[PDB]
């Protein structure tokens, strides 16, 4: 299914994912299209960050929600 | 004692910097802690027109067994007010000494970067959260703030006295001019609510 990660910059990054995928691997198919590491990004929904070990339904994100992409910081 | 590829790197990187020009212009200096060459003491001298300028600051240096593949652990011996170390650990927020280590760095360009760490300081991506809204918000107390630290611990040209009168006034309290220094700074010198923070219990 479709989800949309809208970034800084006003991007918007757009994935096939399904419900069934952690939110490492969301991670790890926003690297494929971006070149960004997953360890340096944080996805937040409905304002609220999402642990990797989870899934997107967990967190009931159906197709179509919109994510946003805050990165880790630099040092960090 | 170690894997030598480590073993060989610290000893021509270590005999590197006594060699280099900025060792010669006395910009930078490490030393053996111990013979094994897994601990050394860094020095690097604050870089110009920075409030650290005139100062020197101690450097532990920690090579671990996998080196040259990851990098060596760095931290502040010497206090240093700087947003992207801790004002009271000594901890370094730099992306060489995490992800962005790569195994062709050495002694001496870590060293040059933790200096240039000093001349260039990233608020937004702070280490210590006081220090880093200090420098934002009030751009010219930071600078003699870190000046202060400057001397008081790295040996610098004392900052000039309109922040000593308070670090004079709250020991006329009786109270400990290292606590006061600390409580002053992060309570971006208002002697009140750093006469209030000043007591632990």
């Amino acid at each position: 299914m479709q989800i949309f990660v809208k970034t800084l910059t006003g991007k918007t990054i757009t994935l096939e994912v399904e419900p069934s995928d952690t939110i490492e691997n969301v991670k790890a198919k926003i690297q494929d299209k971006e070149g960004i590491p997953p360890d340096q990004q944080r996805l937040i929904f409905a304002g609220k960050q999402l642990e990797d070990g989870r899934t997107l339904s967990d967190y009931n994100i159906q197709k179509e929600s919109t994510l946003h992409l805050v990165l880790r910081l630099r040092g960090g | 004692s170690m894997a030598n590829i480590a073993v060989q790197r610290i000893k021509r990187e270590f005999k590197e910097v006594l060699k280099s020009e900025e060792t010669s212009k006395n910009q930078i200096k490490v030393d053996l802690v111990d013979e094994n060459f897994t601990e050394l003491r860094g020095e690097i001298a604050g870089p110009p027109d920075t409030p650290y300028e005139g100062g020197r600051y101690q450097l532990e240096i920690k090579i671990p067994e996998t080196y040259p593949f990851n990098p060596p652990k760095v931290r502040f011996i010497t206090k240093i007010w700087h947003p992207n170390i801790s004002s009271v650990t000594g901890a370094i927020k730099l992306d060489i000494l995490a992800d962005q280590w790569a195994a062709a760095m050495t002694l001496r360009t870590v060293l040059l970067s933790l200096q240039a760490l000093l001349a260039a300081a990233e608020p937004d991506d702070p280490q210590d959260a006081v220090v880093a809204n200090q420098y934002k918000q009030n751009p010219e107390m930071f600078k003699q703030t870190a000046r202060l630290w400057a001397h008081v611990y790295a040996g610098a040209p004392v900052s000039s006295p309109e922040y000593t009168k308070k670090i004079e006034n709250l020991c006329a309290m009786g109270f400990d001019r290292n606590a006061v220094i600390v409580a002053l700074s992060s309570k971006s010198w208002d002697v009140e609510t750093a006469t209030e923070l000043l007591l632990s219990n």
